[PDB]
RNA sequence: UUGACAUUGUGAAGUACUUAUUCAAUGAAGCGGAGCUCACGUUCUAGCAUUCAAGGUCCCAUUCGGGGCUGAUCCGGGUU
RNA sequence: GCUUGUGACGGCCCGUGAAAAUCCACAGGAAGGAAUAGUUUUCAUGCCAGGUCGUACUGAUAACCGCAGCAGGUCUCCAAG
RNA sequence: GAUGGGGAAGCUCCGUUUCAAAGGCCUGAUUUUAUGCAGGCCACCAUCGAAAGGGAAUCCGGUUAAGAUUCCGGAACCUGG
């Protein structure tokens, strides 16, 4: 517990890189 | 007074066809093809040369040890000492401002 | 008015340890027989502890929390003072002017600081001191 | 191509399990202002480089001649 | 007006001109006021503020470049930062200046 | 000593191209090869490279400017106009 | 007769553009989520010179929002833009020189350059040195904006079209006389094969509709109608008026 | 270049919509509606930003680890 | 001194004077690792192999092109008193 | 200059990343046998184009009626394993 920290990432514009999301709506079929 | 000739097949005075005149142990003058001079590595932040790094051809860096291609500091063979100094000063002062700007 | 005390924390700017955080132990404001300039005796971190999560095993946590210390004399102009502090009363005796200029005594002082620094990392405190500066 | 100035490291190269030939060369050379002397160049033919040891005094040079292993073919002059 | 005040400090007080000398005074705690030119680089300007924050030293931002700040001190060369070691007959340490 | 009466730098062209044309180039050549004070370090070491590129010799700062001047008159008016607009748009 | 000179340029054998030393196509950043809902900060790494273009070029590096990478863009530098300056592009970007904003989010009278004819074409208007577009009003309904072009023509564009604040650098270039044919030779050497130009009246009737005759003269009216065909459009094309 | 006919459908009054057709971009990323709290994370500085994300919660059968939800709100698959 | 190589500089441009293969370093810390033992083949030394095609001579008032053993034409390096 | 496509009665024309489901080396899994199968990496998307451009590595001495930095003797270097 003392060695583990909560470090949330900012996913706003210009902040940390976006994570993997579901892009099924934009798939080039 | 003795005149020399090209030793390769190229008869044209190109960049890769430069010669130097030397005196052989046999007592005669003979042309000697030389290689193009190497260029010192340059810093990626200011463009200046880097100390402690050998000046070799690009493919000649694979036959030397790592000691000849870097120094014992962070960003050793990439950035010079002053540029690394500026990064640390910039990094520390800006991150302290982020805490201040939070409140 | 004075901040270069025996507990201040600074950042090394030159000489194989640039960007690594150290704590001042024995400052020397007015020169010395060697180093005829303002300097101080510091102990710092060369390899910072790695990040530990809840999924790491028992033995893997111990490996990732190893700390490699170093002891060096640094000029004042080659340091960047910070606003943080760290108590050095545990390992003040081992580091001194006699500690240097003796390879055997340099090694013995390092293992004392390593034990002191590591036990501080457990039961987390001075978290800014044990985080690697990014640059 | 390579010159060694230590007699101790010359002996170990002489028994490196790959050297098969050696040669000794005598040079009649003049000193800076003294009488002419003679120097001996002990050369060992390695698998990659030729090693040379230069001995200027004749007394020490004569001692090193019999120290060579008998299994090494030495070409005199 | 601080330009008239700076002249009195020159003939009656102690001052140091230059970035390196100013930093040395701040570390020693001998400084009491630092004057920063307008065209000072922000990275250098930020470092001086941090040094003054640790030593509890007031900071004044000069309204002009190093050409103008150097002229106020009375020198013929560009001056980046001026540190006031101790004022003489002037009252620059007790005013807004 | 003063070598030329009025041609100045345009003496390289001799008697060719006409006096009126030579006079016009003279005004734009002195400005092109002039020294300018850097606004980032205060030193008078700014000189033109290619047309529109102005770089300081000491701090190596490159600023985009006019063809033969570090700052044209129309660019100056834009900065004043932009400054005025940005003061009433954030208020 | 034969095929006249201006007809031969369409084939494009020796009349193509010399693009060996070009630094790239100067275009704005691709319109993405960040541009229309915020802003992204860029860095002016260096200002370079492009062959055949009077206006200097600025290289601005951005961060890819979706992958750990760095993207470089080639912009047309405006006046006052310097290396190391931060550039903000997007709807929420502040009104500063060198920033790229949609035309519908700026007050009237703003000076802009590298304007987009349509949202997403990455800059079409006011790209030459010293030219700029003046915004003369807005239209909140049906999302339109009125602008003034350097030629003096009023155009109506959508409010989502983008543009950079300022004036294209390198102005005043056309004020210095070339003073000789050598400098004109090197000027077009980096652009295309269109110099020198031979007068039609000095040719033969086979070569141009102006050549021939015992005196060097045109012979017919030089005002050619818009309805003429290829080989006839030599001279003044659809001239509303002539003279000084 | 101009008119007629075909491509060529839908609605209203004295121009409106979409599906044909046409134009443009993107290695088709955040579109439309609604719900949380006009907005709803980023502007002194030429630094840094990547390991299905740390943390929180719930499982495996505890071995070095593995897997859901949340973190990062739903609905419609119309890439814009 | 002559020829040539190179270094630091200066002048000129509305002219700013190629590209790719290939090699290297750094940031990063994913994994692998010591007590009766492992890794380093970027340190030294030792072992094996390197296929295919071109290679003679002229290069010109006689070996090239001009009907020819034609005073023409034809790219370039070395240069003594 | 092919392929995917679009023209042309047709020989063939356009086009080189274009309205395309366009591709493979780092391993783990298996000790039935060789490669099917588990996460991840990657999307640049033919090819041809310089014996004066870019470019891994050799020099001296001797030797023929006619060949050599290629042969001989000695002394080196580079690449791959
Ligand atoms: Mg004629
Ligand atoms: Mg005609
Ligand atoms: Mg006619
Ligand atoms: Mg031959
Ligand atoms: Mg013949
Ligand atoms: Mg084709
Ligand atoms: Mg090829
Ligand atoms: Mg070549
Ligand atoms: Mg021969
Ligand atoms: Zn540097
Ligand atoms: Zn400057």
């Amino acid at each position: 517990n003392p060695l583990t920290h909560s470090t949330p990432k900012n996913f706003g514009i210009g902040q940390a890189v976006q994570p993997k999301r579901n892009l099924s709506r934009y798939v080039k079929w | 007074a003795q005149r020399v000739t090209f030793r390769r097949r190229n008869p044209y005075n190109t960049r890769s066809n430069k010669i130097k005149v030397v005196k052989t142990p046999g007592g005669i003058l003979r042309a000697q093809h030389v290689k193009k001079l190497a260029t010192r590595p340059k810093c990626g932040d200011c463009g200046s040369a880097l100390q402690g790094i050998s000046t070799l051809r690009p493919r000649q860096y694979a036959t030397v040890s790592k000691t000849h291609k870097t120094v014992s500091r962070a960003y050793g063979g990439s950035r010079c000492a002053n540029c690394v100094k500026e990064r640390i000063i910039r990094a520390f002062l800006i991150e302290e401002q982020k805490i201040v700007k939070k409140v | 008015a004075k901040f270069l005390k025996a507990g201040k924390v600074a950042v090394v700017v030159r000489g194989r340890y640039a960007g690594k955080k150290v704590v001042i132990v024995k400052p020397h404001d007015e020169g010395s027989k060697s180093h005829p300039f303002g300097h101080a005796l510091v102990a710092g971190i060369e390899r910072y502890p790695l990040k530990v999560t809840k999924k790491h095993g028992a033995k893997k946590v111990a490996k990732r929390t190893k700390i490699k210390p170093f002891i060096k004399v640094v000029n004042y102009n080659h340091l960047l003072p910070t606003r943080y502090t760290l108590d050095v009363e545990a390992f003040k005796s081992v580091v001194s002017t006699e500690t240097f200029e003796q390879p055997s005594q340099r090694e013995e002082a390092k293992k004392v600081v390593k034990k002191a620094f590591e036990e501080r990392h457990q039961a987390g405190k001075n978290q800014w001191f044990f985080s690697k500066l990014r640059f | 191509a390579r010159e060694i100035t230590d007699i101790k490291q010359f002996l170990e190269l002489t028994r490196r399990a790959d050297v098969k030939t050696a040669t000794v060369k005598i040079n009649k050379k003049l000193n800076k202002a003294g009488k002419p002397f003679r120097q001996t160049k002990f050369k060992v033919r390695g698998s990659s480089s030729l090693y040379t040891l230069v001995i200027n005094d004749a007394g020490k040079a004569k001692k090193l001649i019999q120290s060579l292993p008998p299994t090494l073919k030495v070409n005199r002059l | 007006s601080i330009n008239q005040k700076l002249a009195l400090v020159i003939k009656s007080g102690k001052y140091t001109l230059g970035y390196k000398s100013t930093v040395k005074s701040l570390r020693q705690g001998k400084s009491k006021l630092i004057i920063i030119a307008a065209n000072t680089p922000v990275l250098r300007k930020s470092e001086l503020e941090y040094y003054a924050m640790l030593s509890k030293t007031k900071v004044y931002y000069f309204q002009g470049g190093n050409n103008e700040l150097g002229t106020a001190v009375g020198k013929l060369f560009r001056v980046g930062v001026v540190s006031i070691l101790e004022a003489g007959d002037s009252d620059i340490l007790t005013t807004l200046a | 000593a003063k070598r030329t009466k009025k041609v100045g730098i345009t003496g390289k062209y001799g008697v060719r191209y006409g006096s009126s044309l030579r006079r016009q180039v003279k005004k734009l050549e002195i400005q092109q090869h002039a020294r300018y004070d850097c606004s980032f370090c205060g030193k008078k070491t700014v000189k033109r490279g290619a047309a529109g590129i102005w770089t300081c010799s000491c701090c190596k700062k490159t600023v985009a400017g006019g063809a033969y001047t570090v700052s044209t008159a129309a660019a100056a008016t834009v900065r004043s106009t932009i400054r005025r607009l940005r003061e009433m748009v954030e208020a | 007769g034969r095929v006249i000179r201006n007809q031969r340029k369409g084939a494009g054998s020796i009349f193509t553009s010399h693009t060996r030393l070009r630094q790239g196509a100067a275009k704005l950043r691709t319109l993405d989520y960040a541009e229309r809902h915020g802003y992204i900060r860029g860095i002016v790494k260096q200002i370079v010179h492009d062959s055949g273009r009077g206006a200097p070029l600025a290289k601005v590096v951005f961060r890819d929002p979706y992958k750990y990478r760095l993207r470089e863009e080639i912009f047309i530098a405006n006046e006052g833009v310097h290396t190391g300056q931060f550039i903000y592009a997007g709807k929420k970007a502040s009104l500063n020189v060198g920033n790229v904003l949609p035309l519908g989010s700026v007050p009237e009278g703003t000076i802009v350059s590298n304007v987009e004819e349509k949202p997403g074409d990455r800059g079409a208007l006011a790209r030459a040195s010293g030219n700029y577009v003046i915004i003369i009003g807005h239209n909140p309904d049906e999302n339109k904006t009125r602008v003034r072009l350097p030629s003096g023509a009023k155009k109506v564009i959508s409010s989502d079209a983008r543009g950079v604040i300022g004036v294209i650098a390198g102005g005043g270039r056309v004020d210095k006389p070339l003073l000789k044919a050598g400098r004109a030779f090197h000027k077009y050497r980096l652009k295309r094969n269109s110099w020198p130009k031979t007068r039609g009246v000095a040719m033969n009737p086979v070569d141009h509709p102006h050549g021939g005759g015992n005196h060097q003269h045109i012979g017919k009216a030089s005002t050619i109608s818009r309805g003429a065909v290829s080989g006839q459009k030599a001279g003044l094309i659809a001239a509303r008026r002539t003279g000084l």
